[PDB]
RNA sequence: CGAUGUCGGCUCGUCGCAUCCUGGGGCUGAAGAAGGUCCCAAGGGUUGGGCUGUUCGCCCAUUAAAGCGGCACGCGAGCUGGGUUCAGAACGUCGUGAGACAGUUCGGUCUCUAUCCGCCACGGGCGCAGGAGGCUUGAGGGGGGCUCUUCCUAGUACGAGAGGACCGGAAGGGACGCACCUCUGGUUUCCCAGCUGUCCCUCCAGGGGCAUAAGCUGGGUAGCCAUGUGCGGAAGGGAUAACCGCUGAAAGCAUCUAAGCGGGAAGCCCGCCCCAAGAUGAGGCCUCCCACGGCAGCCGGUAAGGACCCGGGAAGACCACCCGGUGGAUGGGCCGGGGGUGUAAGCGCCGCGAGGCGUUGAGCCGACCGGUCCCAAUCGUCCGAGGUCU
RNA sequence: GAAUGCCGGCAUGAGUAACGAUAAAGAGGGUGAGAAUCCCUCUCGCCGUAAGCCCAAGGGUUCCUACGCAAUGGUCGUCAG
C-alpha cells in the first residue's frame, strides 16, 4: 500500500535519487530549459521550486543551504544574482512542464520539457 | 483382557516402505498397575502383540509372586 | 505481558530471587498475564533457609510489569522489571513483607493485603 | 518445484480466443488550432511549435 | 429506523466522567428528503436523503429533472434508507440523542492485493529451518484425487478491503447540532473524508 | 532424488 | 469543511490553559486525582520529564521516577482533567527531545548529564517578580 | 513397475458422528452438590509445555473440554527432510571369505517459468427491443454461531453435618472475528540532530560525496500497523429432536394418538452482517432525450448522454472505481497552522585552548489540517436514439 | 500412421521466462535518413594489492586509418574485437 505517500522513486535508490535531483536542478538553472522525461520533469518542479525561492531570499544562510545542492558557487551567483531577482513578486510556480509529443525510439519514453517562467 | 489396553503404532528403524506404512509396534498396558510391554521384534501386528501379551504377563506373575514372597 | 518461560522478580521475603511463569491462570488459553494476573511458576532461583525453595512449583500474582498497564483515565504506567508476590491457594501473601511499589489495579482485584504491605501503590 | 508444462497443445482456436485482447486503440489525435496538424491533445505540436496560444519551441 | 449520510472527520478522545473515551466525529447532516418510497409505488418503504450540496454546473439534466421534481438544490450523494419516513422533508443530527446505539456502514480502506497472510490471518510459513521461500505462502490448498478440486470460497489471496463494512452498536457520545457533528465511541469502516451511513442500532 | 525402497 | 478545525472545534471543551509549561529533562511533581476503592485523594507523583509527544490536545509526557528501588514511567495526557496541577520542581537541560538514555545511567550520570538550565531557572524566577 | 514419491512435522482445511466440552432429555443403588448410564444434538469450540525422528505413549501446568475417525493413513508441481530409502565409516552379530542385518551408530544433491479443470481476485465483450443518468427489490448465495468465573437470589431449598442448588438477575474475563489509529507501542531509505575516517569545494569557517542496496548513532510526522481501541456471537419470532403431556377411542379399564391440541435443544427456518437481476425468470422506481435526413435492414448528421485526453486519488498490478479539468483548489509551488528535530549560520562576549554563553525554542523542516490561480489540468476529438411483431 | 523410429520443415507453450552480477545515472552540444545506446562538454557514481601498469603462456591481425551497417552485438547503433 501507498496511501497517502508524497514522493516518486524512480528505481533508485536513496543516493542516486537525491543525486539526480540535483544534477536536473543543476542543468536547469544552467540552460533555463531542459527536455526529459515526464515524471522526472514533475518531480525536478518543487526541488528547483524551492531552490528559487532561498535565493529570493539572498541570505547568506540561504546561499549556505543552497550550495548543499549546487555546490558551484558560480552556479549559485547566477541563481543569486539574474535568476532570483525576476521572481521578486512572483509567488510560487518559477517553474513548468509541459509534455512533448514524440516519444524516444530506443525506449519509447514519453518526454517534457522543464523550463524556468518568465 | 478387559483390563488391558493394546496399542498399536509404526515401528522404528529400518524396514523401507514396510516400516513406513505398517502398524507392526504394539504397547500392551495393564491399566490398574500401569506396567506396560512394548514390542516390535518382527514385522507382525500378530506376533509382536503374542510376544508383548505373554511377557506383560510373566512379569505380572512374578510381581504376583513377590508380594507374596514379602508375605 | 507475562507467558511461559518469562522470568519474573519475587518482590516478598519468602525467600524467592526469581521465578520462571509456567503458566498464565486465566482461563483456558490466556497468552499474557499482567497486573492482578494469577501465574504458576517453578523457583529458579531463592536464597538460604527460606520458605519456599529453588524448584518448587508455587503461584504468585503479578504486582509490576515492564509492558505499561493502561488506565481509564488515559493514563498508564510502566515498572523497570516484572515482580510478583507469591500466594497461597487461598490468593493470600505466603511472605511477610513486600517490596518496591505495586500497581493500583491489584486493589480493585482483592489484593488488598498485597497492597497494605506494599511501601508504594501506583 | 516440478516443472510444470503444457498437457496439449493449444489449438488455433484457443490461442486466437486468447488474442482477442490484443488489438491497438489507434493513438487519440487533436488538431492543433495554429497549424491545423494532427496531434496528440495536452502535447505541444511538434509542427508548429505552438501551445495554449503561443509558441513554445523551434521547430 | 432512523438513519442519515454523514463523512468521516477523523478520531479524537474526550473526557466523560474522569474516563477517556476513543471517539470518530462524524459530519452527518443536513440531508433534505428527494424522494420517498412508497409500497404503492415501490413496493417497499424507504428515504432517498441526499448529502452534500453540488455545483450545478456538474449535474447533467437527468439529474436535474429528479432534483427539481423534489424541490431540492443538486446534491452530492443521493442514498436510501430503508424502512424511514421522517415526518419533515430535511434529516439533521437531531434524530440521534447522546446515549442512543448506532450502526454506521463505509467503505473499508483497500489493502489492494493482499497476501494470505494480511487477508486471512494465516500462519504463513516458517522462517529458518529451511523453510523455502514459503516465508508467507497458504501451504496446502487441497487433499489429492478426492475431490480433486479446491473448495469454492477458499481463503486465498486477492483484492482485500474497499468494501461495504458496518460496524454494529455504537455509542453515541455526543451531538452538537450547531455544527452537524455527530461523535460515536469506537472506530467507523474507512478513511477520513469518507462517506458513512449512521442507522438506528438493530441489538437491543 | 528421494527413492521408492 | 475544514475537518482539521472541527476536530479541533470537537476538542476545545476540553482543553486546559492552566498548566505551567514544561521541558524534557525538567523535574516536576504531578497532582493526579486518583479513586482509591472508594474515595478520591491527590496522589503526587514527581519525577523528571523525560518525553513530551506532541499532539495538540493529543499531547501526552512521560514523567521517570525510582520509588522504593524500581523505576517507574508514568503517562499523562497533558489536557487530562485528572490533574490537580503541575509544580515545576527544577529545570534540567538536555540536548535531546527524548531522554530515554536515563534509564541506563546511574544518579550520579544523570546529574552529570541534566545540569540545572540557569537560563530557565532565572526565567522562573524573574516571574512571579509581578505583583 | 516407457514411475500412482513413500514416516513424522508445518501449513491449509473439509467432512463423518460411534459426542470430549457446551445445549436438551429419560433411568439412577438421583436428598443437595457432584457423578453413573443411555437417548437427542455435528452450531461452535476442543490450550501451552518436557522426552523421543517419531506416529503412539508417558509426564508437567492448565482447561468447559483437552473427542475419535474419513478425505491416495488428506495435503512434498505447498514447505520441511529429523526417520525411512543408495554409495563412506564403525560397533555388536553371522560368514573361511567377498560380504550381511524390521540390529545399532556418525554422515549423506528434494527439479526458478501452470497449457487445461478447479480456486482466489479483477476486467473486456455481448445480451437484458428505443437510447440514457441516477436510486433500488432480493430469487439465491456466503459470513457468523464458542465458552468460563464471580456476585445477588441464598448460605435459602436439601442435608445429622460437611457441603449446597433449581428458577431468575447482575458484573467481569479467555480465545476467535470485523473494523479502526484517538491513546499505548512499532516502523517510518533522508524529516531533524549528533559522530568517526577520508576525499573534495575554498585557506578558515561552513559544507558536499563515500563508508549498505541509510556510513554509524539518538530521535521521528503521515501512512501502513498490534502488543493498542471499538464492536460482534445475540435478542426475538417460527417449526422441530429425544423427551414430557392434554383430550381420547379401537379395547366399558388403560393408552401422548388412531381424530385433534400442547410443551420442548448451543441444533433447523427466519432474524444479524456481506455478495447478488448473466435471477437470459436479465425485475422495480425517479429523471432525461426523442417521431432527423438519405434507396424489425443499411447509411449518414445529431439528441439525452457517454468515451477519448489531461490533473489526480487512504481506489489500484494493468484494467476497473472515485474526484477534478481554468465556469477550476486536482496535483506541483508559495503562505498559515500542525508535527519532528532541539537553540542554524553569522556576529558579540568569556576561555591560552578543547569549548562555553548570548542572539534563539533558533534554524532546518516528507506525507498531516487548510488558504492562495504563482505552475500545470491548453486546445479539442469521436461515439452515441428516431424504437420490430401480436 | 504409429517402431520414446530416421531426415527435414513448421507449429504449441507466447508476445510468455529472459535480455548474464543492485558500481548509477543526468543534462547540454554535435553528427546522421534514423540516436537512451556513437562523438564532445559539464555534473553524478564505481575500482584503486585494481576493476590501474608491466611480463610470460595461450590466441593469431583482433593493432592504426578511411569507407560501411545485411548478418554477428542478447535492445539500439551513425558504434564495434
Ligand atoms: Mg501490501
Ligand atoms: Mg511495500
Ligand atoms: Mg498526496
Ligand atoms: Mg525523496
Ligand atoms: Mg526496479
Ligand atoms: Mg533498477
Ligand atoms: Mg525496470
Ligand atoms: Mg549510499
Ligand atoms: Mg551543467
Ligand atoms: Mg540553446
Ligand atoms: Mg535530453
Ligand atoms: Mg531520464
Ligand atoms: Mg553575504
Ligand atoms: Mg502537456
Ligand atoms: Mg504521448
Ligand atoms: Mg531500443
Ligand atoms: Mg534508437
Ligand atoms: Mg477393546
Ligand atoms: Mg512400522
Ligand atoms: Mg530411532
Ligand atoms: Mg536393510
Ligand atoms: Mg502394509
Ligand atoms: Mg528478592
Ligand atoms: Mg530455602
Ligand atoms: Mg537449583
Ligand atoms: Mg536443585
Ligand atoms: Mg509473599
Ligand atoms: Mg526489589
Ligand atoms: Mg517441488
Ligand atoms: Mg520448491
Ligand atoms: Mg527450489
Ligand atoms: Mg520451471
Ligand atoms: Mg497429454
Ligand atoms: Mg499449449
Ligand atoms: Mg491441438
Ligand atoms: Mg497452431
Ligand atoms: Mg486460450
Ligand atoms: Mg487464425
Ligand atoms: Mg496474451
Ligand atoms: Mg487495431
Ligand atoms: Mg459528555
Ligand atoms: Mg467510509
Ligand atoms: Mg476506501
Ligand atoms: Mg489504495
Ligand atoms: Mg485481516
Ligand atoms: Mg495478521
Ligand atoms: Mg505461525
Ligand atoms: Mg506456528
Ligand atoms: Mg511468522
Ligand atoms: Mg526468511
Ligand atoms: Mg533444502
Ligand atoms: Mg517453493
Ligand atoms: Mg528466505
Ligand atoms: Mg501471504
Ligand atoms: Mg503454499
Ligand atoms: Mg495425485
Ligand atoms: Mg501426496
Ligand atoms: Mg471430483
Ligand atoms: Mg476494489
Ligand atoms: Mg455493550
Ligand atoms: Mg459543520
Ligand atoms: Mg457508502
Ligand atoms: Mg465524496
Ligand atoms: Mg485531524
Ligand atoms: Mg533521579
Ligand atoms: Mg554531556
Ligand atoms: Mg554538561
Ligand atoms: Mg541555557
Ligand atoms: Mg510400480
Ligand atoms: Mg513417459
Ligand atoms: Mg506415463
Ligand atoms: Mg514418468
Ligand atoms: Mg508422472
Ligand atoms: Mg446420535
Ligand atoms: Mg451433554
Ligand atoms: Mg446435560
Ligand atoms: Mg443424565
Ligand atoms: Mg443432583
Ligand atoms: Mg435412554
Ligand atoms: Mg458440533
Ligand atoms: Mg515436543
Ligand atoms: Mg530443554
Ligand atoms: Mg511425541
Ligand atoms: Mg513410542
Ligand atoms: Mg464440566
Ligand atoms: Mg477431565
Ligand atoms: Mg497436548
Ligand atoms: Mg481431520
Ligand atoms: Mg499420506
Ligand atoms: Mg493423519
Ligand atoms: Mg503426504
Ligand atoms: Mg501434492
Ligand atoms: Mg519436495
Ligand atoms: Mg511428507
Ligand atoms: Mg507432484
Ligand atoms: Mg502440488
Ligand atoms: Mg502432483
Ligand atoms: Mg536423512
Ligand atoms: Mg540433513
Ligand atoms: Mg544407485
Ligand atoms: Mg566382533
Ligand atoms: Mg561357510
Ligand atoms: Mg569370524
Ligand atoms: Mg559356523
Ligand atoms: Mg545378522
Ligand atoms: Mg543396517
Ligand atoms: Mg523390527
Ligand atoms: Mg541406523
Ligand atoms: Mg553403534
Ligand atoms: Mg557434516
Ligand atoms: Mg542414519
Ligand atoms: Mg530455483
Ligand atoms: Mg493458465
Ligand atoms: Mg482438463
Ligand atoms: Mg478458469
Ligand atoms: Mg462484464
Ligand atoms: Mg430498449
Ligand atoms: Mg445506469
Ligand atoms: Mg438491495
Ligand atoms: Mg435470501
Ligand atoms: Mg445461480
Ligand atoms: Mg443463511
Ligand atoms: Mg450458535
Ligand atoms: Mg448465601
Ligand atoms: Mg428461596
Ligand atoms: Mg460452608
Ligand atoms: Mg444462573
Ligand atoms: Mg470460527
Ligand atoms: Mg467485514
Ligand atoms: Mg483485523
Ligand atoms: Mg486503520
Ligand atoms: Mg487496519
Ligand atoms: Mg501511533
Ligand atoms: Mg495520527
Ligand atoms: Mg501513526
Ligand atoms: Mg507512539
Ligand atoms: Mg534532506
Ligand atoms: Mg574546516
Ligand atoms: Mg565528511
Ligand atoms: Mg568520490
Ligand atoms: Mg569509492
Ligand atoms: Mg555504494
Ligand atoms: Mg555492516
Ligand atoms: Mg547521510
Ligand atoms: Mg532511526
Ligand atoms: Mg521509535
Ligand atoms: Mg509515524
Ligand atoms: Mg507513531
Ligand atoms: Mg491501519
Ligand atoms: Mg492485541
Ligand atoms: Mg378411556
Ligand atoms: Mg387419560
Ligand atoms: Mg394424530
Ligand atoms: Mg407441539
Ligand atoms: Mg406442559
Ligand atoms: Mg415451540
Ligand atoms: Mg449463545
Ligand atoms: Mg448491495
Ligand atoms: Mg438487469
Ligand atoms: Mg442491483
Ligand atoms: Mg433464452
Ligand atoms: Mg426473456
Ligand atoms: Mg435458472
Ligand atoms: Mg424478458
Ligand atoms: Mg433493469
Ligand atoms: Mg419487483
Ligand atoms: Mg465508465
Ligand atoms: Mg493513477
Ligand atoms: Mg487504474
Ligand atoms: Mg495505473
Ligand atoms: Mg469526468
Ligand atoms: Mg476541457
Ligand atoms: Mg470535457
Ligand atoms: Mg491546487
Ligand atoms: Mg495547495
Ligand atoms: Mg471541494
Ligand atoms: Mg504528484
Ligand atoms: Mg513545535
Ligand atoms: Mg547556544
Ligand atoms: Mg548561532
Ligand atoms: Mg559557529
Ligand atoms: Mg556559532
Ligand atoms: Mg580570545
Ligand atoms: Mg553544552
Ligand atoms: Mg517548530
Ligand atoms: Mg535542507
Ligand atoms: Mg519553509
Ligand atoms: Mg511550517
Ligand atoms: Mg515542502
Ligand atoms: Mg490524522
Ligand atoms: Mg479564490
Ligand atoms: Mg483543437
Ligand atoms: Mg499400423
Ligand atoms: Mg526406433
Ligand atoms: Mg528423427
Ligand atoms: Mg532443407
Ligand atoms: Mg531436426
Ligand atoms: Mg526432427
Ligand atoms: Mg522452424
Ligand atoms: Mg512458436
Ligand atoms: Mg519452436
Ligand atoms: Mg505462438
Ligand atoms: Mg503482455
Ligand atoms: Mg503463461
Ligand atoms: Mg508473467
Ligand atoms: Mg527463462
Ligand atoms: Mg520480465
Ligand atoms: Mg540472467
Ligand atoms: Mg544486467
Ligand atoms: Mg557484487
Ligand atoms: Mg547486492
Ligand atoms: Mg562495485
Ligand atoms: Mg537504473
Ligand atoms: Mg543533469
Ligand atoms: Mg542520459
Ligand atoms: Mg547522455
Ligand atoms: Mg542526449
Ligand atoms: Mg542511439
Ligand atoms: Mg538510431
Ligand atoms: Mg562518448
Ligand atoms: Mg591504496
Ligand atoms: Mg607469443
Ligand atoms: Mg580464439
Ligand atoms: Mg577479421
Ligand atoms: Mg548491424
Ligand atoms: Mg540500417
Ligand atoms: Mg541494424
Ligand atoms: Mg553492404
Ligand atoms: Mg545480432
Ligand atoms: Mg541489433
Ligand atoms: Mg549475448
Ligand atoms: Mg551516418
Ligand atoms: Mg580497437
Ligand atoms: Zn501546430
Amino acid at each position: 500500500m501507498r496511501h497517502l505517500k508524497s514522493g516518486r522513486k524512480l528505481n533508485r535508490h536513496s543516493s542516486h535519487r537525491l543525486a539526480l535531483y540535483r544534477n536536473q536542478a543543476k542543468s536547469l538553472l544552467t540552460h533555463g530549459r531542459i527536455t526529459t522525461t515526464v515524471p522526472k520533469a514533475k518531480e525536478l518542479r518543487g526541488f528547483v521550486d524551492h531552490l528559487i525561492h532561498l535565493a529570493k531570499r539572498g541570505d547568506l544562510h540561504a546561499r549556505r543551504l543552497v550550495l548543499r545542492d549546487l555546490q558551484d558557487v558560480k552556479l549559485v551567483r547566477k541563481l543569486f544574482d539574474e535568476i532570483a531577482p525576476r521572481y521578486r513578486d512572483r509567488q510560487g510556480g518559477y517553474t513548468r512542464v509541459l509534455k512533448l509529443a514524440e516519444r524516444r525510439r530506443g525506449d519509447g519514453a514519453p518526454l517534457a520539457l522543464v523550463e524556468l517562467v518568465e | 483382557m478387559d483390563e488391558i489396553r493394546i496399542d498399536v503404532m509404526r515401528a522404528s528403524g529400518p524396514g523401507g516402505s514396510g516400516v513406513n506404512t505398517t502398524d507392526s509396534a504394539v504397547r500392551v498396558v495393564h491399566l490398574p498397575t500401569g506396567i506396560m510391554v512394548t514390542c516390535q521384534d518382527s514385522r507382525s501386528q500378530i506376533k509382536n502383540r503374542e510376544k508383548a501379551l505373554m511377557i506383560l504377563r510373566s512379569r505380572l506373575l512374578e510381581m504376583k509372586r513377590a508380594e507374596e514372597a514379602e508375605r | 505481558m507475562i507467558q511461559p518461560q518469562t522470568y519474573l522478580e519475587v518482590a516478598d521475603n519468602t525467600g524467592a530471587r526469581k521465578i520462571m511463569c509456567i503458566r498464565v491462570l486465566k482461563g483456558s488459553n490466556a497468552k499474557y498475564a499482567t497486573v492482578g494476573d494469577v501465574i504458576v511458576a517453578s523457583v529458579k532461583e531463592a536464597i538460604p533457609r527460606g520458605a519456599v525453595k529453588e524448584g518448587d512449583v508455587v503461584k504468585a500474582v503479578v504486582v509490576r510489569t515492564k509492558k505499561e498497564i493502561k488506565r481509564p483515565d488515559g493514563s498508564a504506567i510502566r515498572f523497570d522489571d516484572n515482580a510478583a508476590v507469591i500466594i497461597n491457594n487461598q490468593l493470600e501473601p505466603r511472605g511477610t513483607r513486600v517490596f518496591g511499589p505495586v500497581a493500583r489495579e491489584l486493589r480493585e482485584k482483592g489484593f488488598m493485603k498485597i497492597v497494605s504491605l506494599a511501601p508504594e501503590v501506583l | 518445484a516440478k516443472h510444470p508444462v503444457p498437457k496439449k497443445k493449444t489449438s488455433k482456436a484457443r490461442r486466437d480466443a486468447r488474442r482477442s485482447h490484443h488489438a491497438l486503440t489507434p493513438p487519440t489525435l487533436v488538431p492543433c488550432p495554429e497549424c491545423k496538424a494532427m496531434k496528440p491533445p495536452h502535447t505541444v505540436c511538434p509542427e508548429c511549435g505552438y501551445y495554449a496560444g503561443r509558441k513554445v519551441l523551434e521547430v | 429506523m432512523k438513519g442519515i449520510l454523514g463523512v468521516k472527520v477523523g478520531m479524537t478522545r474526550i473526557f466523560r466522567d474522569d474516563r477517556a473515551v476513543p471517539v470518530t466525529v462524524i459530519l452527518a447532516g443536513p440531508c433534505p428528503v428527494v424522494q420517498r418510497r412508497t409500497p404503492e409505488k415501490d413496493g417497499y418503504t424507504a428515504v432517498q436523503l441526499g448529502f452534500l450540496p453540488q455545483n450545478p454546473k456538474r449535474v447533467n439534466r437527468p439529474l436535474k429533472g429528479h432534483f427539481a421534481k423534489a424541490g431540492v438544490e443538486p446534491v452530492r450523494i443521493l442514498r436510501e434508507i430503508r424502512d424511514f419516513n421522517p415526518e419533515g422533508d430535511t434529516v439533521t443530527v437531531e434524530i440521534f440523542k447522546p446515549g442512543e446505539r448506532v450502526d454506521v456502514t463505509g467503505t473499508s480502506k483497500g489493502r489492494g492485493f493482499a497476501g494470505v497472510m494480511k487477508r486471512w490471518n494465516f500462519a504463513g510459513g516458517p522462517d529458518s529451518h529451511g523453510a523455502h521461500k514459503i516465508h508467507r505462502h497458504p501451504g496446502s490448498i487441497g487433499n489429492r484425487k478426492t475431490p480433486g478440486r479446491v473448495y469454492k470460497g477458499k481463503k486465498m489471496a486477492g483484492h482485500y478491503g474497499a468494501e461495504r463494512v458496518t460496524v454494529m452498536n455504537l455509542e453515541v457520545v455526543d451531538v452538537i447540532p450547531e455544527e452537524n457533528l455527530l461523535l460515536v465511541k469506537g472506530a467507523v469502516p474507512g478513511p477520513n473524508g469518507g462517506l458513512v451511513i449512521v442507522r438506528e442500532t438493530k441489538k437491543a | 532424488a528421494a527413492a521408492k525402497c | 469543511m475544514n475537518r482539521g478545525a472541527l476536530i479541533k472545534l470537537v476538542e476545545s471543551r476540553y482543553v486546559r490553559t492552566d498548566l505551567p509549561e514544561f521541558r524534557p529533562g525538567d523535574t516536576v511533581r504531578v497532582s493526579y486525582k486518583v479513586k482509591e476503592g472508594n474515595r478520591t485523594r491527590i496522589q503526587d507523583f514527581e519525577g523528571i520529564v523525560i518525553r513530551i509527544r506532541r499532539n495538540g490536545f493529543n499531547t501526552t509526557f512521560t514523567v521517570r521516577k525510582v520509588s522504593y528501588g524500581v523505576g517507574v514511567e508514568r503517562i499523562f495526557p497533558l489536557h487530562s482533567p485528572l490533574i490537580q496541577k503541575i509544580d515545576i520542581v527544577q529545570r534540567g537541560r538536555a540536548r535531546r527531545a527524548k531522554l530515554y538514555f536515563i534509564r541506563n545511567l546511574s544518579d550520579r550520570e544523570i546529574r552529570r548529564k541534566l545540569r540545572a538550565d540557569r537560563k530557565r531557572i532565572d526565567q522562573d524566577r524573574a516571574a512571579e517578580r509581578a505583583a
